[PDB]
This record gives structure tokens, sequence and C-alpha cells, in this order.
């Protein structure tokens, strides 16, 4: 049959020997007559009472092992799966046939030194009649290594067929086997046929063509045509008053629709939760959120599909600015013909600007696509290279973009302002420590409240730009704010920040300069 | 049965590290190379039972337009049971050649107990199948133990060329072995010839051509000089020094201090007054010099921290204590991240050829953007710690050259 994956106890651990709970006389006859056919198949042996290990058992009838113990005292596993593969990324098929596996752990050996520790004891109904122990042969439903040793052995159980016919894309996953191909209907068909008797001479039963699932495939929440995928079926409820839950469900499938639907917007719904007292609150709509609601229903209302990669075509991305700290974009191969698309929202960090943010937005896409495609796209983006390159050079993180193309589409990125990199001469001097002193004898002293060391150091600055002119030189020794107004954000968390940089924006020139204690 | 029974660290567990995502080029470079070190015995397909991960890579190299394997080890390197010197002549030597001798491991078998540790995956694009697993079934290049446990068989073999050609400094560290020679440059590759060759007589193909130890002066900490001094300038150049002052305390501001009498505009102009002429000449000299008392110990982690300098220029220190730095230095000639990759490289074969020991590094930028390109630039055989920092505004005004 098919070669054993030797398996172990954790280091120190002894198996397991937990005791059978009662079991009433109807449930026993049911797993006698279910156990001993297992022993008939060969999953299971009679062994003799000096097995000292156990495993309780109950009866559903369907014999339910309870394993959560000797899954406890088994070894770790290499991981089963951990990533399922995105619609974006597989390929078109002419046609595609998913095959349920049947009786798959059933069918595979389970390392015979590691046996005795799957014993289980069904109870004789007569204070002295069977008191039957038994153990596995093969792979236990519920055991820890069961999923991993059985895709492993389908693996190796696929390999050959798979080199014999290379013109085949099968992939496992749990249970099912689909298989694809760009081969005529007909050809299709046997090799469907053929792959279904190479499974069974290894004792791998399966269903026959009529009883097999037909496409559309629901898939982990798409829907998968051999030509196109999309996402389930989905629409927004109709209601007068909406829940805080209701709405978090609401804004979940939202969101889930962004990596197809351009356009999801979730912002005036997801104000509704601030300050949210209990899941069962209700919340009523703002004409905002009506509105926001309102397109995302017609939106959802027109299907849109998503092509398959074409492997010998590139891979495009175009990313667009769709509001303050909001992105959307799409990577398409034929001109607009969406493979996918998404949108990014990610403010790393307290403060930034659309250049910085834009650039993250292109290493989350990079990323993406690198798991997706295995390879980056060629992006198209809305901000010319002179308005990059000045952010770059004048930063002091190290960034890299790969090949991409300026894009004329608005809104464009840009600086909105610069500070000076010499002090000007003609432009007032202020010395700002709350309140600044001026080299023209002005002085503003204010006590703030309800404030805090860092944000009483940026008030200062506040200060001294609003009371100066279209020039001015300002000078603090607060090395924070120093360091944000430096990085030139455009926008941020704080309103004070934001005020500043409203300031900063009117400003014809602005020189920030840090000095030390000792003003 | 001939192997060396190798063991982890008392208690310490194999590693299971995640495999970063790679791409389809990689992939295929690493299974073309991957296939071939298994018909060869070399590494070996796993099962499911093996639940130990290190991650692997594929680069491009030098003189060549082939590619090359380049597993981490550094969480299972750090794992390895430690194994119970180093010739400050090397940094001395007028060059040094580096070589790849990573190869010879490929013939010592590896412990069968340990093996199962060496677990490494293939990764396939977009999950589409499960992913091709393998072990090392010989030393693999990378870890910690190779070096350790191929030296009595690397210095037999060294023997000759050593008291034949005494004038060589051979030193090996991980996949390397470096090479000085005062003899002139015209002749030392020659030499090299000589060696090479001496290992196919038991193959090492050259990292880099040379590096110049002997040149590798530090680069001291500077103050502007000008003609006139504007205020801004005054308030530049007292921060800066005030910084110093933690290192040199010998530098003293008191007297550029009395300039800055009040609030006068940042453009104005201030002559210097004698008694300040005399402490910025001052505070000048005692910074033409790093600072004394500052000594290497082999007991201590070395960090080292870049900074961008703009202009595809870029400044750096090592030090094991803060402010007490054993080298500094700069790196000029791409983009960002390919630089940032030669820098990081330059400066831990520098670590290496000074103090045996690759460097910590603090880079400055972000986790995917690293993670994502460096594998593009990287030519190293070995891979050094590093951390990922943001750079704060005025160390680096306080660390570069400009005019
Ligand atoms: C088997 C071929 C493979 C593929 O390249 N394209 C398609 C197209 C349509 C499908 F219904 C499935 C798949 N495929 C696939 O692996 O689907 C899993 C993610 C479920
Ligand atoms: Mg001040």
């Amino acid at each position: 049959p098919i070669e054993t994956v030797p398996v172990k106890l954790k280091p120190g651990m002894d198996g397991p020997k937990v005791k059978q709970w009662p079991l009433t006389e109807e449930k026993i006859k049911a797993l006698v007559e279910i156990c001993t056919e297992m022993e008939k198949e060969g999953k299971i042996s009679k062994i003799g009472p000096e097995n000292p290990y156990n495993t309780p058992v109950f009866a559903i009838w369907r014999k339910l092992v309870d394993f959560r113990e000797l899954n406890k005292r088994t070894q770790d596993f290499w991981e089963v799966q951990l990533g399922i593969p995105h619609p974006a990324g597989l390929k078109k098929k002419k046609s595609v046939t998913v095959l349920d596996v049947g009786d798959a752990y059933f069918s595979v050996p389970l390392d015979e030194d590691f046996r005795k520790y799957t014993a289980f004891t069904i109870p004789s109904i007569n204070n002295e009649t069977p008191g039957i122990r038994y153990q596995y042969n093969v792979l236990p439903q519920g055991w820890k290594g069961s999923p991993a040793i059985f895709q492993s052995s389908m693996t190796k159980i696929l390999e050959p067929f798979r080199k014999q016919n290379p013109d085949i894309v099968i992939y496992q996953y749990m249970d099912d086997l689909y298989v694809g191909s760009d081969l005529e209907i007909g050809q299709h068909r046997t090799k469907i046929e053929e792959l279904r008797q190479h499974l069974l001479r290894w004792g791998l039963t399966t269903p026959d063509k009529k009883h097999q699932k037909e496409p559309p495939f629901l898939w982990m929440g798409y829907e998968l045509h051999p030509d196109k995928w999309t996402v389930q079926p989905i629409v927004l409820p109709e209601k007068d008053s909406w829940t805080v839950n209701d709405i978090q469900k609401l804004v979940g499938k939202l969101n889930w629709a962004s990596q197809i639907y351009p356009g999801i917007k979730v912002r005036q719904l997801c104000k509704l939760l601030r300050g949210t007292k209990a899941l069962t609150e209700v919340i009523p709509l703002t004409e905002e959120a009506e509105l926001e609601l309102a397109e995302n229903r017609e939106i959802l209302k027109e299907p849109v599909h998503g092509v398959y990669y074409d492997p010998s075509k590139d891979l495009i991305a175009e990313i667009q600015k769709q509001g303050q700290g909001q992105w959307t974009y799409q990577i398409y191969q034929e001109p607009f013909k969406n493979l996918k698309t998404g949108k990014y929202a990610r403010m790393r960090g307290a403060h930034t600007n659309d250049v910085k943010q834009l650039t993250e937005a292109v290493q989350k896409i990079t990323t993406e696509s690198i798991v997706i495609w295995g390879k980056t796209p060629k992006f198209k983006l809305p901000i010319q290279k002179e308005t990059w390159e000045t952010w770059w050079t004048e930063y002091w993180q190290a960034t890299w973009i790969p090949e991409w193309e300026f894009v004329n589409t608005p809104p464009l990125v840009k600086l909105w302002y610069q500070l000076e990199k010499e002090p000007i001469v003609g432009a007032e001097t202020f010395y700002v420590d709350a309140g600044y002193v001026t080299n023209r004898g002005r002085q503003k002293v204010v006590t703030l409240t309800d404030t805090t060391n860092q944000k009483t150091e940026l008030q200062a600055i506040y200060l001294a730009l609003q009371d100066s002119g279209l020039e001015v030189n300002i000078v603090t020794d607060s090395q924070y704010a120093l360091g944000i107004i430096q990085a030139q954000p455009d926008q941020s968390e704080s309103e004070l920040v934001n005020q500043i940089i409203e300031q900063l924006i009117k400003k014809e020139k602005v020189y920030l300069a840090w000095v030390p204690a000792h003003n | 049965i001939e192997t060396v029974p190798v063991k982890l660290k008392p208690g310490m567990d194999g590693p299971k590290v995640k495999q970063w995502p790679l791409t389809e080029e990689k992939i295929k470079a690493l299974v073309e190379i991957c296939t071939e070190m298994e018909k060869e015995g070399k590494i070996s397909k796993i099962g499911p039972e093996n639940p130990y991960n290190t991650p692997v890579f594929a680069i491009k190299k030098k003189d060549s337009t082939k590619w090359r394997k380049l597993v981490d080890f550094r969480e299972l390197n750090k794992r390895t049971q430690d194994f119970w010197p180093h010739p400050a002549g090397l940094k001395k030597k007028k060059s040094v050649t580096v070589l790849d001798v990573g190869d010879a491991y490929f013939s010592v078998p590896l412990d069968e107990d340990f093996r199962k540790y060496t677990a490494f995956t293939i990764p396939s694009i977009n999950n589409e199948t499960p992913g091709i697993r393998y072990q090392y079934n010989v030393l693999p290049q990378g870890w910690k133990g190779s070096p350790a446990i191929f030296q009595s068989s690397m210095t037999k073999i060294l023997e000759p060329f050593r008291k034949q050609n005494p004038d060589i400094v051979i030193y090996q560290y991980m996949d390397d072995l470096y090479v000085g020679s005062d003899l002139e440059i015209g002749q030392h590759r020659t030499k090299i010839e000589e060696l090479r060759q001496h290992l196919l007589r038991w193959e090492p193909p050259f990292l880099w051509y040379e590096l110049h130890p002997d040149k590798w002066t530090v680069q001291p900490i500077v103050l502007p000089e000008k003609d006139s001094w504007t205020v801004n300038d005054i308030q530049k150049l007292v921060g800066k020094l005030n910084w110093a002052s933690q290192i040199y305390p010998g530098i003293k501001v008191r007297q550029l201090c009395k300039l800055l009498r009040g609030t006068k505009a940042l453009t104005e102009v201030i002559p210097l007054t004698e008694e300040a002429e005399l402490e910025l000449a001052e505070n000048r000299e005692i910074l033409k010099e790093p600072v004394h008392g500052v000594y290497y110990d082999p007991s201590k982690d070395l960090i080292a921290e870049i900074q961008k300098q703009g202009q595809g220029q870029w400044t750096y220190q090592i030090y094991q204590e803060p402010f007490k730095n054993l080298k500094t230095g700069k790196y000029a000639r791409t983009n960002d991240v390919k630089q940032l990759t030669e820098a990081v490289q330059k400066i831990t074969t520098e670590s290496i050829v000074i103090w045996g020991k690759t460097p910590k590094f603090k880079l400055p930028i972000q986790k995917e953007t690293w993670e994502t390109w460096w594998t593009e630039y990287w030519q190293a055989t070995w891979i050094p710690e590093w951390e990922f920092v943001n750079t704060p505004p005025l160390v680096k005004l306080w660390y570069q050259l400009e005019k």
C-alpha cells in the first residue's frame, strides 16, 4: 500500500489512559456492529488486556472517538495548509471537476508502533461478557496527524499521475480534489475517469460523473467558474433600525467585497460605531451613512466577475487616492479586465503625507502580488517622478518603488509645503518655549489647559506660525516637534498638528531649527 | 555512524521559522538547485512528521550567471551547542581576497539525529501546491556547526600551503575563507590561484576581488569651517558640540554660547570673539581623534547603525556600549535598498575581518520593503542579525561631512 509515516508522542509523555464513560446498552450494541466491521475492513484489531492505554468513545449510529487527550500527547506535525489560493491567481481552464475523496483517512496506514496509543474500549453489556479492546490500523478521524498524513500521502499518490498528465492542474484541499484542464469536453471526462481509477487502485473511492458537483464552485467565500470568479451573492439588508451588531456585520461584508467591487466605501458606516455602548444598541443612520449605503447597494446590484491570471501577459497595478488616508487600486492584465481590486487605508504612524502613504500602498500591493502571482506588477501612479524623488532624497528612511509610470489621473499626489533648508533673511524670528519672543520684540505667553508636555511644545510653534507673516524662522528646543514637522506630514490624528499643517501650507517660507536647553 | 554527534543547547527545540514568500524566478532556481542536491544524496525529501523549518532564498553571484541557494540558519545557529582563534594580523594585510569554500561541506555526512532540524520548504506560488520539503544529509552551508565540524579536515588540507607560504594569513569564517597578503596586487591574485587549485587538490570562486583593510581609517566628527558665522550656524554648532560632549567631555561651549546673547535674527552675522575662536579651535582638536579607552571585548554584542545621508550617502557606527564607537565610517555609490544591502554587507565583512563576528544591525527601513528586496542584491553567504528602526532627525546632522 502507501508507505508509513512514523509518529511519536511528545517528549516525556506517555500514551492516553482515560476511562470509558458508561455506555447505554443500546449504544454498546451499535458500537459492536460498527467496531466488528472496522475489524473486517482492516481499520482496527482486537488487543490483549495488557495495553494500559485507552481513549473514550461515545455513539452518535456513527462511532465518534474522543481524541482530545491523545492529541495533547501526540507530536507536532508540519502545518496542514496555512494559506489557500486566491481566485485572481488561478488560471483559466476549459473544464474543472471537483472530486470528493471518501473515507480518505480510512485508506491510509498508521505507524504500527503508534497504534497501541489508539486503544479504545467497548464496554460489555453483561457485567462480564466481552469488554473488547481495539486499536487503529489506519488514520483515525479526529487525530492530530490525520490531516497532515493524509495530504502528504495524497501528494505522493498524485505525483506520477501528474508526471504522466502535465496538462492537468490538480489542487488538493482537505477533502476535495479540484481537477482542471483545457482538454476538450470528452478527453477531460476520460482523464477524470482514469484519475478516479488511479485513486481507487489505492483504495481511495470517489463519486461518479453523475454525482460530482458542477460549477459554479462555491469555495472559501467565492464563486468559481472555469473562466471567471466573484464573491458569492451579497446585497445589503433593508431596515429601519440598525444595531451596532448589524453595522459591524455590514461593514464586514462590504470590506469583503472590496477585493472585486471597486467603489465600496465604509467610512460613514464605520463612524456610526463611535461611543457605542452595546452590541444591541440602535443607531439611526446619518444622511451620509444612508448615501454611502444607498451607493453600496447599487454597486452591489450589478455583479462583477474577475478574470483569471494569464501568465503570458504582464501585470499592471493602478492606484488612486479616494480621500484623505484612503486608497483604492486594481490590478489587471488585459486593459481594464480586473484580476483583482482592493482598498488601502492603513496609516502607519500618527502622521504622514500622501507620498509616504502611497509608497506604503505600493509595498502592500507588491507583497500581495508576490504571493498571488509570484511577481510584481508594473505600477501606474498619480504622482510625478520629480515629486517622488524630491521626497525620497530628503527622507531619512530608505525606500524603493519598482518600475512605475506616472498617470495623470487626479487627484495627483504632491507635497503641500516644504521647509526651507536655510534660515530666511528678512523673516522675523520666533524663539518658542507656551509662548514666544521674536527678534523684533514681540511676545505671546499663553497658559494652556489639559495639555501634555509634548502637545505644549507643539502649541508654542503653532502660536508662532499664526502671529507671523508669510515668511518666518522658528526656533524650538523640542526634538519631538522637530521630528514631526521635519517629516513634513499633510495629515495627522492630532487636530493641533492638522492646524500647524494648514498654517505651513499657507506660508511662503518656513524655516525650523532646534537648540537644546539652558528662551 | 561516521558523523559527529551534534545537539542543541540544553532544553532547546528545533526552529519553526516562517518562510517569506518568494517570486517564481527564485522558486524556479531553488527547484532546479535542490532537485540536483537530492539526486546527489545531499538533501532528502521529508514527511509531515518533521515540524521544523528554516527559510531558504536564491541569490545571484559574482562572475557567474548561476544562482546560489542561501539558507537562513540564523535561528538554528542560535540553538546549536557551542563547540568546546582570531588573527588580528588579518586587518593589517595590504589585501584580502574572500573565497567561497562552502562547497567543502558536502562531503561530511550530518549526525542522523540532527538532520530534522535542517528542514526547509520551497514554497509555491499562490499556495497552489503544499510546498516541497527537505532536510540535510550532509553539513549544510550556513550552519554554525559546519565549519566547526569540518575544521580538522580543513586544517590538514591547509597545513601545506600554510607552512609553504608563511607570508599568507588564511582565516575561515562560516562558508568563507579570508586570504591576506602584503604582496603586490599584481602577484597577489597569482597566489590566490595557487590556493584555489590546491583546494581542488582535495571549487572556491571569488566573492567581491580584494578588500584593503590597511586603509580602513575611521570617520571622525568634524565641525563646519566657514568664513562668516550666522546666528543659525552658531546654534547648529553648539547643538552639535553639546551632543559630542557626551563622548568628549573636554568640549566646552560657554564662549560660543555668549554669542547667542538673547533673541537675535537667525541670519544675523556674528563675528567670533577671541575667547571663542580659541574654544572652537580647541574643541576642533579634541575631535581630530576617536575617543580613548574604547576596547572591544568578545563577551558582548557588536551593534551597528546606519544613517541615510541623502544623495547616495550613508554613515554608520559600530559599538558595544553607546557612545563608545569601535569604528565609524561612510558609504556612497542604484536605489535606497540596493545601497543599504551593500553597506550592510560591507560593514559585515569588516566586523568579521576586524573582530571575527557579524554585528547586529539597526536598519532605517520599513521591514516589508527590506524583506521584499534584500535578496535581489545580496551576495554574501552569511546573514547578520537585524532589527528595524526610525532614525531620529538630529542623529544624521551630527554624523556627516557636508562642505
Ligand atoms: C484546478 C484548476 C485551478 C485553476 O488554475 N483554476 C481554476 C478555475 C476554476 C476553478 F473552479 C478552480 C480552479 N483551480 C483551483 O486550483 O481552484 C482551487 C482554488 C479551488
Ligand atoms: Mg527655545
